[PDB]
């Protein structure tokens, strides 16, 4: 069932990307109300959002292609499955960069208009720190497992373990994403 | 817009949590 599972992980990544684009929209609404110009790092933010967004689209497109290729070869192919794992990992890392950019943006806006000491903000800040550490450690573990599986291409269990790694990284990203949505709603309700 | 944003989000956030249902109950199987 690895190929099918890879499809579900790819679909989760795509839906997380849409969700991320929505949060980026919300942040831009808020930035237009709170900030003046483009200093404090905002000019760069805008460009980097766009850079990682086009990178992620491109990784999703590559992953789709590999996914179709793997599905056409099910009856024959460890290397296609290992390759797809690399694609999913790269997409997850690019999404993590985007996520860190939205976290930075929410933190800059929050500091202008609200105390960081109340209304759920202290807990928000710890949870962001915790899930950021967790996601980084899962990405590093996925990178190590990916190198091991690639080392074993020269002709099972490493593959299953990497499926678990990817899934757990996607889960932790979803939690980070639900924290960013909460942050945005608190700011929206305050200042719009 | 913010209420029909809030539609879009909870109804992707539906899709994802219930993909992550599926993926985890494949990963049951894998072990």
């Amino acid at each position: 069932g690895i190929v099918q599972q890879q499809n579900n992980l790819l679909r989760a990544i795509e839906a997380q990307q849409h969700l991320l684009q929505l949060t980026v929209w919300g942040i831009k609404q808020l930035q237009a109300r709170i900030l003046s110009g483009g200093s404090g790092g905002w000019m760069e933010w805008d460009r980097e959002i766009n850079n990682y967004t086009s990178l992620i689209h491109s990784l999703i497109e590559e992953s789709q292609n590999q996914q179709e290729k793997n599905e056409q070869e099910l009856l024959g192919g460890g290397s296609g499955i290992v390759q797809q794992q690399n694609n999913l990992l790269r997409a997850i890392e690019a999404q993590q960069h985007l996520l860190q950019l939205t976290v930075w943006g929410i933190k800059q806006l929050q500091a202008r208009i609200l105390s960081g000491g109340s209304g759920g903000w202290m807990e928000w800040d710890r949870e962001i720190n915790n899930y950021t550490s967790l996601i980084h450690s899962l990405i590093e573990e996925s990178q190590n497992q990916q190198e091991k599986n690639e080392q074993e291409l020269l002709g099972g269990s490493g593959i299953v373990q990497q499926q678990n790694n990817l899934l757990r990284a996607i889960e932790a990203q979803q939690h980070l994403l639900q924290l960013t949505v909460w942050g945005i709603k608190q700011l929206q309700a305050r200042i719009l | 817009t913010w209420e029909e944003w809030d539609r879009a989000i909870a109804e992707y956030a539906r899709r994802i949590e219930e993909l992550i249902r599926a993926a985890q109950e494949q990963q049951r199987k894998n072990e």
